[PDB]
RNA sequence: CAAGACGGACCAGAGCGAAAGCAUUUGCCAAGAAUGUUUUCAUUAAUCAAGAACGAAAGUCGGAGGUUCGAAGACGAUCAGAUACCGUCGUAGUUCCGACCAUAAACGAUGCCGACCGGCGAUGCGGCGGCGUUAUUCCCAUGACCCGCCGGGCAGCUUCCGG
């Protein structure tokens, strides 16, 4: 029997506890896997058993809990246990432009927008979920959708105003046989 | 076999085990779940409705106001207690059951109240969740008439009086451990885990304390001797002047204070379901976000959302480019 | 056109007697072609074997690098070459509101192995602490670091390689440093983070037989 | 506020305040009578002394300088004078 | 052709999956890492430079290396995931994820997943300018 | 194996400095704020024409070095009219040592010193008072925590002070 262990940071312990039933129920019911949370090592431990239906169910469960621990909604990672062409590519903000301090801070701001609106609008065009951890950006969707999402986000954190990015991303969605 | 509404919610089809299946009309007519009501019209009808003679309803009330469970229970829960008390009285001799319930004994320990003991998936140093354990994990599981009570206050007063209580499992329950909330201002306990203001004094001062009741009739209550729990760090902070109007969010200081209605749009409070059989024909993997409504502009949030932000104390330093709505 | 995997040959690579599990696995080598020998093609292969794959009861975030040093007829005798933590464990320990204290020593064992030890420790938040941050001051950091170097150098320079590597399996040095540093600033997760080879002695055959059996 | 007897503050209120910011300045230090465990000799030591005061007839250290109050050696006794 | 081992014990290899920002490599090798068993980059499958980096080419390369492993007898694999590192991006793309997923699908026992990516302690200067990069 | 660079994560509205600025260990070197003081001198002070010291990056003279990046420049791609964007390569530079240069959105777009006018609890340093927990129940002081006060700091929140 083979297993995977997925670490949890301290800001993801309480979401892991409140959302715990919603985590372990689809893993053990529809994939038939053993699961626990090692508190001493602070790892979510997912293990194959006799009742597993097929191979690469445990990799689905690992991607499910990884997407949850990075900060996605539990429903959006139930999308990982269901769907097959969903991946997650992440990058730091200073992987595009060297930003320091308040400039870097404003970068985060103009990814998010007021109320989060910009973020949500990007999600509505590229059909992805974006999560902005402290200086880091995580995208979830299809491959071409993830590269559209990176194009929009990278234009946002090399300076362009959100209106230009909105127009460009809707045009790119129109030319992409969406 | 007196069925509480918890048995009907849980779809506990235990009508074959017992024959004295009786219940109130009020507990079955108050259920708002559609699947349970559909299941009610399919089940074989051997259950019978009754109403207890009100004298035992008083007697149940005068000892529930002594055991410290009276504000927690509902009227219908008193109806269930009175019905099982009367069925015990009519079927079995009445000298078995005792009154004037026994005093609680105090025993404190060092563990924090938030220590996640008795949560199934967790393991301190094996405890796994197998496909064989999901039907097993309901609660702490261990002759003619019983109960199907799942609320802890029900089991507390029942095992205090000495009525044998059973579960969705056929075997009767011997031990019942749970958590309660106790006020550190007026020392009045509540069995409702949802409630954050005290019933007596009305202050936001309830803290978690564990209890366990035996089948004998003993209640023993475990405190936490940890100075983190009773520390007034972010409790004094200056408050804004009270604002009215349609958009004001006052800091929520009393339980029955009046908020203006700021509800999310029906599009925004919809989550994506992937187990639906019509999901794969759907255009996007996820539900579209709402960015067109007025509540999107007003930045209305779900009430459960942003909980760890509130537990940060207000006299502290947030990052310099963030704003807390 | 010609398959070169027919000419290759499979050898067993084995851990020394200091670990519970011996057979760490298999190894390809192209056979002898007159000029170059099959033996000296595999004289310097380094194996990253996790600790759980060497002993059952130990934890899997530690990795021992074993270098093979002889070949004995489809057996490859391996000796200790290094140790490091898993990068997942390293990423998990570096949390924010605390002090990282690192130290390193160039220490020589009694039998001629010059090693470089790296030790990392973290300041611990107390059980009734309300302050978010758990920083040490600079003098406290220097005192802790000085004691870390003292404990490691005292714990290596008096022993040979076998005893030192037997105390690197459960991190005896780590538990010693956790106990000794409580009087300055209490420490949270200390490990000998890394062990390097700086110098090896002249190779000997009886020594490897001692370490193997 | 808007009504405060500035003339007669409470002794708690004066004892809280900085030694200059009092209504009349007054020091927080004192001259204490120290008593060595060995000898019978009474010595006077300032409570915020900066030196290592030595016993006259024993040549034993009485107090060490610190950032604030001098710490008395273990075993010596003392009384605050008048 | 391969090791003479019973059906119980597995003969491990190490799988170096390297997901560049232009293609993806699959290098199966010895536990030492010194001698190579197979390596199928993404461009060995799709005849277009645009789709060297796709998860589709990564899947096809994973099937190829798994087939070659069952030819030579390797049954189980340790995995070292990798992106470019150094100055550049540290988190591996969907190419390595797709290769890992499809390779796990194709009958391989999977051992330990380790991220061996070159994180520098402290770096040289980035290939972009001050003015920024990536469109 | 070598070379030159750079000291991430830890790193915070935390600290230090006159500002520019400042983050790998250890040792030396000389400075420094704050605090503490029933120490000393006794007006020695504030602000400053003139005059001086320091002053990012770029740049310029001499020497050394050149890993990365890279103005100029070479190509490749791209078009009714493209000569900027983009990709590969690459010079001065980017690094050091000795000289010059004295400018920045060198910003709080906010002289310095002194006084008065509301509240609050977090934080950094120093000091004081005090139950307790901890250094495997520490044998005593001592560090790490916890509660309050005082002083100078970096900030914050709250207010119909008044503008
Ligand atoms: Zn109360």
């Amino acid at each position: 029997e083979e297993t995977r262990k997925i670490p949890v940071p301290a800001n993801r312990y309480t979401p892991l506890k409140e959302n715990w039933m919603k985590i372990f129920t689809p893993i053990v019911e529809h994939l038939g896997l053993q699961i626990r949370f090692n508190l001493k090592s602070r790892n979510v431990e997912i293990r194959t058993c006799k009742e597993t239906k097929d191979v690469s169910a445990l990799t689905k469960a690992a991607d499910f809990v990884k997407a949850f621990i990075l900060g996605f909604q539990v429903e959006d990672a139930l999308a990982l246990i269901r769907l097959d062409d969903l991946f997650l590519e992440s990058f730091e903000i200073t992987d595009v432009k060297p930003l320091k301090g308040d400039h870097l801070s404003r970068a985060i701001g103009r990814i998010a927008g007021k109320g989060g609106k910009t973020k949500f609008t990007i999600e509505n065009v590229t059909r992805t979920r974006i999560v902005l951890a402290d200086v880091k950006v995580h995208i979830l969707g299809s491959f071409q959708n993830i590269k559209m999402a990176r194009t929009a986000i990278c234009n946002l954190i090399l300076g362009n105003p959100p209106s230009k990015v909105y127009g460009n991303i809707r045009a790119v969605a129109s030319r992409s046989a969406d | 076999v007196v069925a509480d509404a918890g048995a009907f919610l849980r779809h506990a089809a235990l009508q074959d085990i017992g024959k004295n299946i009786y219940t109130i009309r009020e507990v079955v007519t108050e259920i708002r779940d559609k699947a349970t009501r559909r299941r009610l019209a399919v089940l074989p009808y051997e259950l019978r409705f009754k109403e207890p003679l009100p004298e035992y309803v008083r007697l149940v009330t005068e000892f529930s106001k002594k055991t410290g469970d009276y504000p927690s229970l509902s009227a219908t829960d008193i109806q269930v207690l009175a019905l099982t008390y009367q069925l015990e009285a009519e079927f079995v001799g009445v000298s078995h059951l005792k009154q004037e319930p026994q005093k609680v004994k105090v025993s404190s320990s060092i563990q924090h109240p938030e220590t996640p003991l008795h949560i199934s998936g967790f393991h301190l140093p094996g405890g796994w969740i197998t496909p064989s354990n999901i039907k097993q994990i309901q609660q702490e599981l261990e002759v003619r008439v019983g109960c199907l009570t799942t609320d802890f206050a029900m089991q507390n007063v029942l095992l205090q009086m000495g009525l044998h209580v059973l579960a969705v499992n056929g075997m009767l329950i011997r031990e019942a451990r749970s958590y309660i909330l106790r006020c550190h201002g007026c020392f009045k306990t509540t069995s409702d885990m949802s409630r954050v203001f005290c019933s007596h004094c009305g202050n936001k001062t309830l803290k978690k304390v564990s209890v366990t009741v035996s089948d004998d009739g003993t209640l023993h209550m475990h405190f936490s001797r940890n100075p983190k729990v009773l520390n007034p760090r972010g409790l004094r902070y200056s408050l804004p002047t009270p604002k009215g109007g349609k958009y004001a969010i006052n800091p929520h200081l009393t339980e029955d204070q009046r908020f203006p209605q700021l509800r999310l749009s029906q599009k925004a409070r919809q989550k994506t379901n992937v187990f639906a059989p019509d999901y794969i024909a759907g255009v996007s993997p996820f539900v579209e976000n709402d960015i067109s409504s007025r509540s999107a502009t007003l930045q209305v949030r779900d009430s459960t959302l942003g909980a760890g932000r509130r537990r940060l104390n207000p006299n502290a330093s947030r990052k310099k480019f963030v704003k807390k709505r | 056109v010609v398959d070169p995997f027919s000419k290759k040959d499979w050898y067993d690579v084995k851990a020394p007697a200091m670990f519970n599990i011996r057979n760490i696995g298999k190894t390809l080598v192209t056979r002898t072609q007159g000029t170059k020998i099959a033996s000296d093609g595999l004289k310097g292969r380094v194996f990253e074997v996790s600790l759980a794959d060497l002993q059952n009861d130990e934890v899997a975030f530690r990795k021992f690098k074993l270098i093979t040093e002889d070949v004995q007829g489809k057996n490859c005798l391996t000796n200790f070459h290094g140790m490091d933590l898993t990068r997942d464990k390293m990423c998990s320990m570096v949390k924010k509101w605390q002090t990282m204290i690192e130290a390193h020593v160039d220490v020589k064992t009694t039998d001629g192995y010059l090693l470089r030890l790296f030790c990392v420790g973290f300041t611990k938040k107390r059980n009734n602490q309300i302050r978010k941050t758990s920083y040490a001051q600079h003098q406290q950091v220097r005192q802790i670091r000085k004691k870390m170097m003292e404990i490691m150098t005292r714990e290596v320079q008096t022993n040979d390689l076998k005893e030192v590597v037997n105390k690197l399996i459960p991190d005896s040095i780590g538990k010693d440093i956790e106990k000794a540093c409580q009087s300055i600033y209490p420490l949270h997760d200390v490990f000998v983070r890394k062990v390097k080879m700086l110098k090896k002695p002249k190779f000997e055959l009886g020594k490897l037989m001692e370490l193997h059996g | 506020p808007l009504a405060k007897d500035l003339l007669h503050p409470s002794p708690e209120e004066e004892k809280r305040k900085h030694k200059k910011k009092r209504l009349v300045q007054s020091p927080n230090s004192y001259f204490m009578d120290v008593k060595c465990p060995g000898c019978y000799k009474i010595t006077t030591v300032f409570s915020h002394a900066q030196t290592v005061v030595l016993c006259v007839g024993c040549s034993t250290v009485l107090c060490q300088p610190t950032g604030g109050k001098a710490r008395l050696t273990e075993g010596c006794s003392f009384r605050r004078k008048q | 052709l391969g090791p003479q081992v019973a059906e119980g014990e597995n003969v491990f290899g190490v799988c170096h999956i390297f997901a560049s920002f232009n293609d993806t490599f699959v290098h199966v090798t010895d536990l030492s890492g010194k001698e190579t068993i197979c390596r199928v980059t993404g461009g060995m499958k799709v005849k277009a430079d645009r789709d060297e980096s796709s998860p589709y080419a990564a899947m096809l390369a994973a099937q190829d290396v798994a087939q070659r492993c069952k030819e030579l007898g390797i049954t189980a694999l340790h995995i070292k995931l990798r992106a470019t590192g150094g100055n550049r991006t540290k988190t591996p793309g969907p190419g390595a994820q797709s290769a890992l997923r499809a390779l796990a699908r194709s009958g391989m026992k999977i051992g330990r997943i380790e991220d061996v990516t070159p994180i520098p302690s402290d770096s040289t200067r980035r290939k972009g300018g001050r003015r920024g990069r990536r469109l």
